[PDB]
């Protein structure tokens, strides 16, 4: 994991410091589904690891 | 007219259609002259990099093929609960919303393609390979399709970075198009500092790029001490 | 001017540049000039030294390329978090105090060589070769990069001993930078004593001393009795 575990989406049109926005507002809340599920099973992995050992 | 003002009128017109929105007989000529361009440059890269390109630019031209036969399938059905204006009016929107989102994966899907063909083009590190003709009549063709994909969806403040770097490729500087985007989107940006109270050295730094962009593209299309030259000079002193 | 006045001016801007801070250029010239004291010498020992002073000014020489990198990859990274002026004032906080803290390490690696440098130079016990212009040039050079490295960090106080060290070597007691720092090095030290409310016996000490180079720096670049040495004298009174 890092932050590129998925789509890393900052910012919103209007004034920014940076040279990037946010992209559809519907698949922003998605993508945050997204995030959560890629690490969200990660860690089970591990738990799921725990639970071998 | 002079021999340049003969010339200068047969590359204005040979730009916008450079500049034209994308169609099959375009799409045609451009990916036929592509390939002849990259079986000379031979370089698996340059190959590659034409291929999502290409994969890129077939996004583009099959989303608007969705959007005549979408429309079309709408035009089509009996409304029974269209008895009222504001209903029409409701699903105008519902239709202009639902093209509009799928225009958008479009073109989400159309610049990952674009990216990717970036991203092969950076692989090809020799100098002597970057400054081939082949390499940036490519490089060109692909900006070009992600500052019009974009444009095409208003998504203006994101086609200048991309506009910047077309310029700065093998006289492209010279084409009137690309100074009039740079000049309308650094527009928008100025009027977006405008609306939302923003401070005033992002105000006179938008505004600076719009007049410098402005005046090039009238320099380029109408010549220097033209009528139209004069004008833009002494409105923006 | 006199042609005492016009020698001086001459010597003065040579001093300045024997004080300048560390670059490539003034660091192949010192090193070809100090190179050349090891020439004559044939001294295991004076060579030692000169291999351990070059490894501490390589040290400076390596932070000064290290802190221009650090400083460009931060300016090269994307700021996404960075929308109010605190974050900004955050990050550039980030910024300064990792770089003095490579710097502190640096300058410590070459104040190991420099004192490595001078603990050889200590192993020349011959009083004959002690007083040789090659002795005492790369043992100033030691102590000026010395007292430069501590300097360039504010840690003034330490460089009074290595200040007063250089002075007492081969006419060094007439160069102008040499009493510029030492007079400010003194004036740091009597404002600690100021600001901490410390005795007054240092007060007037660290006073008397900072007074005393601030004197002899204004005699040697401006003559005794000039209209800038006269203002001093009142000054000091």
């Amino acid at each position: 994991t890092m932050t590129a575990r998925s789509l890393n989406l900052k910012g919103q049109s209007g004034e920014l410091l940076s040279l990037s926005t946010a992209d559809k507002s519907n698949d922003a809340i998605g993508t945050l589904d997204a995030a959560l599920t890629r690490i969200s099973k990660q860690r089970a992995n591990l738990g799921a690891y725990f639970n071998r050992l | 007219l002079t021999e340049d003002q003969k010339k200068k009128k047969k590359e204005i017109m040979e730009q916008e259609s450079l500049w034209k929105n994308p169609d099959f007989k375009g799409y045609n000529k451009t990916f036929q002259e592509l390939h002849q361009l990259s079986k000379t440059f031979a370089n698996n890269q340059f190959r590659l990099a034409l291929s999502n390109y290409q994969s890129g630019v077939n996004t583009i031209m099959k989303n608007r093929d969705w959007v005549e036969q979408y429309r079309k399938e709408e035009a089509e059905k009996k409304r029974l609960d269209e008895k009222w204006y504001w209903q029409k009016v409701d699903r105008k929107a519902r239709e202009e919303r639902v093209v509009y989102r799928e225009k958008m994966k479009a073109k989400q899907d159309a610049l990952n393609y674009f990216s990717k063909a970036i991203n092969h083009l950076d692989e090809i590190k020799n100098p002597d390979l970057r400054e081939r003709p082949e390499f940036k009549r490519l490089l060109s063709d692909v900006y070009r399709s992600w500052i019009m994909a974009e444009y095409d969806l208003q998504n203006l403040p994101q086609t200048i970075p991309i506009l910047e770097l077309y310029i700065e490729i093998d006289d492209n500087e010279k084409e009137y198009p690309a100074h009039k985007y740079l000049a309308s989107a650094y527009s928008f940006e100025e009027n977006m500092i405008k609306k939302t109270k923003g401070p005033d050295d992002m105000l006179f730094k938008y505004r600076y790029k719009k007049n410098v962009h402005l005046l090039r593209a009238t320099e380029l299309k109408y010549g220097k001490d033209s009528p139209e030259y004069k004008h833009i000079v002494n409105v923006i002193n």
